[PDB]
């Protein structure tokens, strides 16, 4: 028998045996997030440990088939997925200690709380205590306190744990034939085998930096406009040529500038497009929100939601009689079981979120015919990009008027559109330098280019130069500000949020061309467009079988990420910002600080 | 006498697809109004004969095959299919003359804890001939190393059990299938 034919029959045994254990583990964690009890937290771990122990057994069994002896590219991808040693490449004690520090970091991040020196009886954790301050407060000292206390209290505890976290993760990646842990994460975009569609792990660094240079002009003008508005909010605190203080950006880390809309709104006189009160007056329930969202995907050619979706999803909060996690998630348990976990409220923000999460389900339903190890997005950024393009079309005034949520006589002025693009830019383009700089710092740390005695020294040197953000108070090596973010201390790659952002606008521009859109790109709604739905479905069905460069080409016609579609979305705002900054300073000096 | 169609359709226990059972129908008058004017079946596709002209028709004898497969596997209970069920469990001839009837049985054949009674053959040397039946539980040898009775590396058990649960999608829920074969006693 051919090694290729022995591996195919082995994958058949695996796909049937893994599909059953994965369903038991997925349903076990569902029964916990929808019914938080001690009996369900152990059933989640028991079915979870059984699936983990099963994956290790099939891992060493799959390694006895030489990957070089396989010529079929599809079966070659499945073997490589199982042959990953993962955390078992460590010794029994190093792997045991790695999970100990990973749990200690995750614990102190979620349970750490800081207390007010002015009122020691007032102690707040990150959510909702400190996040409410960073998002609403206009007091410089109150924000500076919450920003510094979070990085000096729970940040300093993560410093010794993150040091051991780096050395242990490097011993894993270097043992799995990788340069470092950063090289391990970049392997998600690696394509090796298809002529004309390959992509190396180092190519990601080259492409992310090349596309970021074209984002600088749009970001520099947004930075200059926000800084001018922030000086009116915090006089005698911000320099017209210096970087923005970190504690004045809208959240704990400056990841999103969304909370700065009230301070940077271009035209506050124009009416806000909030249809929240409209649905409340039309007697809408959570069933109508998801029924209307279901009708949206059907209007583009995609199928309805399965019966099991309407029978098993938790679309409302069960209340104090059944505690549940309210994070909007789209569950793909396998075996035709698709669910959505969301504590839906009759608001516009939940209306758009329902389109995002149901977009994930349409992606999951499409590649359900693929084998088990191939039922996933093209890369880590493809899944979030598909969900985001749905909320863009569903949020346009043309779509809200056609459904009946906006009045038919709502005038769309050129200032209402600048208001919308400015709010979009504070969230979308404002996070791009933050995302790139953060992952750039971790890439250098894993590669060994930033020594331990200058982790925070190099961290803020990059914050000033790349993001244009200066720390309000100096931090030595005792701090660990990057670990004060969830994704860093919880072992998650962060470059996915940069790539998905460029993907979603490449998808939108590509779909609106198939949708025969004629106006600006931000006013496009792909509703009632069966052509745009067929163009998108041709990529959703691929799953992870074809390379992401090929899957991306099936919709946008390009083998790599492109920034031009992102700039066309914010093009009306970019020319407006240049006019606003004609008497302002565009750029920043990396030397000014609010404490020199 | 009336032909006992209730003994096969309304039967409590249904066999697995790999060990499907067959029942011969001899001297008796049929009543196809019960089977055709009912929306209880999810699939009702006839081949070689029509779903209506059978009332004024006679055959030498009728053979009723019954088994249980998943929803997505019902498409393979048809002439000219090449799936796992058609190749290793139940194959129909190209010149098949009969009707295939299936209906969802999620409430009786799928339990919360997982109903592992219903099985199917996943591995087998070559495909089954039309109307052939294989109940062998011999260790399938996928490699060159002999298995010697004990399944190991490249030695897998030939049967795998369906895993029916009431929360599965409609494509993975249990469906009872009854295949009526016509061979040329039974009249309308
Ligand atoms: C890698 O291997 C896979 C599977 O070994 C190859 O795909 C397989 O291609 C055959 C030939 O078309 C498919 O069989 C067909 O099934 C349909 C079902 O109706 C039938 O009508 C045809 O007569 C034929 O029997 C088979 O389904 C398909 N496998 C899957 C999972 O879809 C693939 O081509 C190989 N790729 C390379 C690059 O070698
Ligand atoms: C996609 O095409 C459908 C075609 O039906 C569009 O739905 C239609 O939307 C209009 C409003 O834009 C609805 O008109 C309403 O009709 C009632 C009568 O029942 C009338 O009293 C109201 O004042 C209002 O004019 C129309 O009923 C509705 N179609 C159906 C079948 O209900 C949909 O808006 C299109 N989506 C787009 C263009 O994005
Ligand atoms: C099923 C339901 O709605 N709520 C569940 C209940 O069934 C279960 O017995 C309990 C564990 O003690 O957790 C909760
Ligand atoms: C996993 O570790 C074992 C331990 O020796 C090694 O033999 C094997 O090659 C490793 N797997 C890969 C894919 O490198
Ligand atoms: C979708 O479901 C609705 C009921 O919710 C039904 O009326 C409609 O015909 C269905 N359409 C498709 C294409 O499934
Ligand atoms: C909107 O358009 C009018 C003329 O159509 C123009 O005078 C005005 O300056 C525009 N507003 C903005 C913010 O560009
Ligand atoms: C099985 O019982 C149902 C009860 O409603 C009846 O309608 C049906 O005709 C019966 N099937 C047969 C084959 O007799
Ligand atoms: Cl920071
Ligand atoms: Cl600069
Ligand atoms: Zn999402």
């Amino acid at each position: 028998s051919t090694i290729e034919e022995q591996a195919k029959t082995f994958l058949d045994k695996f796909n049937h045996e893994a599909e059953d254990l994965f369903y038991q583990s997925s349903l076990a964690s569902w029964n916990y997030n929808t019914n938080i009890t001690e009996e369900n937290v152990q059933n989640m771990n028991n079915a979870g440990d059984k699936w983990s122990a099963f994956l290790k057994e099939q891992s060493t069994l799959a390694q006895m088939y030489p990957l070089q002896e396989i010529q079929n590219l599809t079966v070659k991808l499945q073997l490589q997925a199982l042959q990953q040693n993962g955390s078992s490449v460590l010794s029994e004690d190093k792997s045991k200690r790695l999970n100990t520090i990973l749990n200690t970091m995750s614990t102190i991040y979620s349970t750490g709380k800081v207390c007010n020196p002015d009122n020691p009886q007032e102690c707040l954790l990150l959510e909702p205590g400190l996040n409410e301050i960073m998002a609403n407060s206009l007091d410089y000292n109150e924000r500076l306190w919450a920003w510094e206390s979070w990085r000096s209290e729970v940040g300093k505890q993560l410093r010794p744990l993150y040091e051991e976290y780096v050395v242990l993760k490097n011993e894993m990646a270097r043992a799995n034939h990788y340069e470092d842990y950063g090289d391990y994460w970049r392997g998600d975009y690696e394509v090796n085998g298809v002529d004309g569609y390959d992509y190396s792990r180092g190519q990601l660094i080259e492409d992310v930096e090349h596309t970021f240079e074209e984002i600088k002009p749009l970001y520099e003008h947004l930075h200059a406009y926000v800084r001018a508005k922030l000086m009116n909010a915090y006089p005698s605190y911000i320099s017209p040529i210096g970087c923005l203080p970190a504690h004045l950006l809208g959240d704990m880390w400056g990841r999103f500038w969304t909370n700065l809309y009230s301070l940077t709104v271009p035209f506050g006189q124009k009416p806000n497009i909030d249809v929240t009160d409209a649905m409340v007056d039309q007697a809408w329930d959570a069933q109508r929100i998801f029924k209307e969202a279901e009708k949206f995907f059907v209007s583009v050619g995609l199928p309805n939601m399965t019966q099991g979706f309407w029978e098993n999803s938790m679309l409302t909060d069960p209340g104090n009689v059944q505690k549940a996690v309210c994070h909007p998630t789209a569950w793909d348990l396998g075996k035709g079981d698709f669910r959505i976990l969301m504590c839906t409220k009759v608001t516009m923000d939940d209306f758009l979120t329902a389109h995002h999460e149901m977009g994930h389900i349409q992606y999951d339903m499409a590649y359900a015919a693929q084998p088990f190890l191939l039922r996933n997005g093209a890369n880590e950024g493809f899944h979030e990009a598909v969900g985001e393009i749905m909320s863009l079309s569903a949020a346009t005034p043309k779509h809200l008027k056609s459904i009946g949520l906006l009045s038919p006589d709502f005038q769309e002025d050129n200032e209402t559109e600048i208001n919308f693009l400015l709010k979009q830019a504070l969230t979308i383009v404002g996070t791009l330098p933050f995302t790139y700089m953060l992952e750039k710092w971790r890439w250098m740390v894993f590669k060994g280019e930033i020594p331990k005695d200058q982790w925070m020294k190099k961290w803020w040197e990059m914050k000033r130069e790349i993001v244009g953000v200066v720390e309000p108070v100096p931090h030595d090596e005792t701090y660990c500000d990057p670990a004060s973010l969830f994704h860093v201390s919880n072992d998650y790659s962060f470059i996915r949020y940069y790539t998905r952002t460029l993907y979603q606008f490449q998808f939108q521009e590509a779909l609106c061309q198939a949708a025969k859109h004629e106006g600006p790109l931000h006013k496009c709604d792909i509703s009632n467009s069966t052509e745009a739905g067929q163009k998108l479905f041709n990529m959703l069905r691929l799953g992870k079988s074809e390379p992401w460069t090929l899957a991306l080409e099936n919709v946008v016609g390009a083998k790599n990420m492109n920034v031009r579609p992102l700039l066309n979305y914010f093009e009306p705002l970019f020319t407006w910002l240049k006019d606003q900054n004609k008497n302002s300073f565009v750029g920043w000096s990396t030397d000014w600080s609010p404490y020199a | 006498n009336l032909c006992p169609f209730g003994e096969v359709f309304n039967a409590t226990k249904f066999p697995s697809v790999y060990a499907w059972e067959r029942k011969k129908i001899s001297n008796c008058v049929a009543d196809y109004s019960v089977l055709y004017n009912s929306t209880f079946f999810s699939t009702f596709k006839c081949y070689g004969v029509s779903a209506t002209k059978l009332n004024d028709l006679c055959f030498s004898n009728v053979y009723a095959d019954s088994f249980v497969v998943k929803g997505d596997d019902v498409r393979q209970i048809a002439p000219g299919q090449t799936g796992v069920i058609a190749d290793y469990n139940y194959k129909l001839p190209d010149d098949f003359m009969g009707c295939v009837l299936a209906w969802n049985t999620r409430n009786i054949d799928a339990t919360s804890t997982g109903n592992y009674n219903y099985k199917y053959r996943l591995f087998r040397k070559s495909n089954l001939k039309p109307f052939e039946r294989d109940i062998s539980t011999e260790i399938y040898q996928a490699g060159s190393t002999p298995c010697n009775g004990v399944a190991g590396f490249n030695c897998y058990f030939p049967l795998r059990s369906y895993s029916f649960r009431p929360t599965y999608g409609v494509g993975h829920q249990p469906y009872r299938v009854v295949v009526l074969s016509f061979e040329l006693t039974v009249c309308g």
